[PDB]
């Protein structure tokens, strides 16, 4: 282990955790189809 | 066939430059001639402001470009000589620019002569005429003034403008100097043309 | 060395002599109608005559309404000399886009 | 405070803020990956799904070509903007219209 | 010549740049990669 071993790549600090962001109040599911609802609605 | 073209065309760049040549023009047979046999062609012309340039146009199989003795003996000769001197263009083979003792002694008579412009350039940027080519769009100088008070309007500095260098083709067939501003009018498929004002920087030779 | 930036002095454009447009963009009216909406949020003291439930509401009617107490300033340049050249913008004099 | 650890006298005061739950009208975030187009992340009007035995995320197959989307298995992200300044956003800048 | 304690052990094991494939530019969950599959 190396201080800038941290850095360089995809899963290093600069793209993992300064590029992107693990966040809090957001939900994931698998998507379906509803011809009911409106283009700009969601279920 | 450069030479050829270059007979042709380096006149056609002479006279889109505004100049009146200085010497009767030779036929092409003697031109090759004394290219084959004197190492290359002079060619003189006076600019508006009583400024002379000379061209130089280098035999590809010449001793000038390659031996830097021979090249660095003729310019300083033709530098020396009690001409108002303003511009000369050394017109030499593409394979010329990668040498790199002739391009020393070429920025060594620029160090020895400040006030002069060294430039030398390949053949193809003579084997045209340059302004009349279909992907160019139309280039033209503009004053230091009008380019000041564009300036002003718009809260810029020249640092902030697209650059363009001095050898760019258009721009060497304009005359344009490292300072100097170059407004562009080019086709548009969005807006049907645009205009646009580039800086002219320093020459990559 | 002098690593704090020397201080600057907010140069306004006189409003005769300004070049941006007067009409705000879908940018501005967002951040104007978000920043009063967080203000209402805040305090909820308002001017507008109807009642609404929400501050985002209240917000959208204040700027439809031309009743927003906030001013668009659009930063036009920093001089090297010091001077922030600015442009100052009242939104209830302005045009406002298709926020719908 | 949590509301099943609220006590006896308590009540809403001015300047409270009160976490309540998403309802029918809300905007969304919706979001596929990879996020390659700037509608890959688009706002939609929530409408909350009453059937206990629903996991999905519903939509309108007209919508599925925002986000290159279809339902042989995809998944979708979604958040719902709590704070004010975002909603603001969400439903003036980011709305899929 | 014969001795066999301290053989190459990399002589046993063995028969004698970016990865066109790889998501590494590819900002996406591997919980999600079936969005990528064909159908
Ligand atoms: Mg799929």
């Amino acid at each position: 282990p190396s201080i800038m071993r941290r850095l360089p790549r995809k899963e290093g600090r600069i793209r993992k955790s300064l590029l992107g962001s693990q966040v809090w109040s957001i939900s994931r599911s698998t998507i379906c189809g509803n011809s009911d609802l409106h283009l700009d609605e969601v279920g | 066939m450069a030479m050829q073209k270059l007979f042709t065309y380096i006149y056609e760049f002479i006279e889109y430059r505004k100049m009146v040549l200085l010497e009767e023009k030779v036929p092409y047979d003697k031109f090759v001639q004394m290219v084959l046999n004197t190492g290359f062609f002079r060619i003189n012309a006076e600019t508006l402001n009583h400024g002379i340039v000379s061209v130089f146009i280098f035999g590809a199989n010449g001793k000038y470009v390659h031996h830097g003795g021979d090249m660095r003996t003729l310019l300083t000769n033709t530098l020396n000589e009690k001409k108002h001197y303003e511009e000369l263009i050394l017109i030499v083979d593409k394979p010329v620019l990668s040498k790199k003792n002739i391009l020393d002694i070429i920025v060594e008579q620029r160090a020895a002569n400040p006030t002069i412009v060294i430039n030398i350039y390949p053949y193809h940027l003579f084997c045209i005429n340059i302004p009349k080519v279909s992907a160019i769009p139309k280039h033209k100088l503009i004053t230091q003034e009008e380019a000041q008070e564009f300036l002003g309007r718009e809260y810029l500095q020249p640092q902030d403008l697209m650059q363009i260098s001095a050898s760019d083709p258009p721009v060497v067939w304009l005359g344009g100097r490292p300072g100097d501003f170059v407004q562009i009018e080019r086709p548009s498929e969005t807006a049907m043309h645009a205009v646009v004002i580039r800086f002219i920087t320093k020459s990559k030779i | 060395g002098f690593v704090q930036a020397s201080s600057q002095t907010l140069v306004i454009i006189p409003d005769n002599e300004r070049i941006t447009s007067n009409v705000l963009t879908t940018f501005e009216a967002t951040r104007l109608v978000a920043v009063r909406a967080q203000q209402l949020a805040i305090n909820g003291s308002t001017m507008l005559k109807k009642k609404y439930s929400s501050p985002i509401d209240i917000a959208k009617q204040e700027l439809f309404n031309r009743k927003i107490p906030l001013l668009v300033m659009r930063c036009i340049k920093v001089t090297p000399e010091g001077q922030k050249i600015v442009e100052i913008w009242n939104p209830r004099e302005m045009g406002i886009p298709l926020l719908d | 405070h949590d509301i099943e650890g609220l006590k006896q006298d308590f009540r809403l005061e001015v300047g409270d803020i009160l976490y309540r739950d998403v309802v029918t009208g809300d905007v969304a975030f919706f979001n596929r990956q990879p996020s390659l187009e700037r509608s890959s992340i688009g706002v939609h009007r929530i409408v909350v799904l009453e059937n206990p035995k629903i996991s999905t995320f519903q939509m309108n197959v007209s919508a599925c070509a925002w986000y290159n989307a279809d339902f042989d298995g995809d998944q979708m992200n979604l958040w719902v903007p709590w704070s004010v300044m975002s909603r603001v956003e969400a439903e003036l800048l980011c709305s899929v219209r | 010549g014969e001795d066999s304690s301290m053989d190459d052990i990399s002589a046993y094991s063995s028969p004698g740049l970016d990865d066109p494939f790889s998501i590494e530019d590819v900002d996406i969950s591997l919980d999600v990669l079936d969005n990528l599959a064909p159908q």
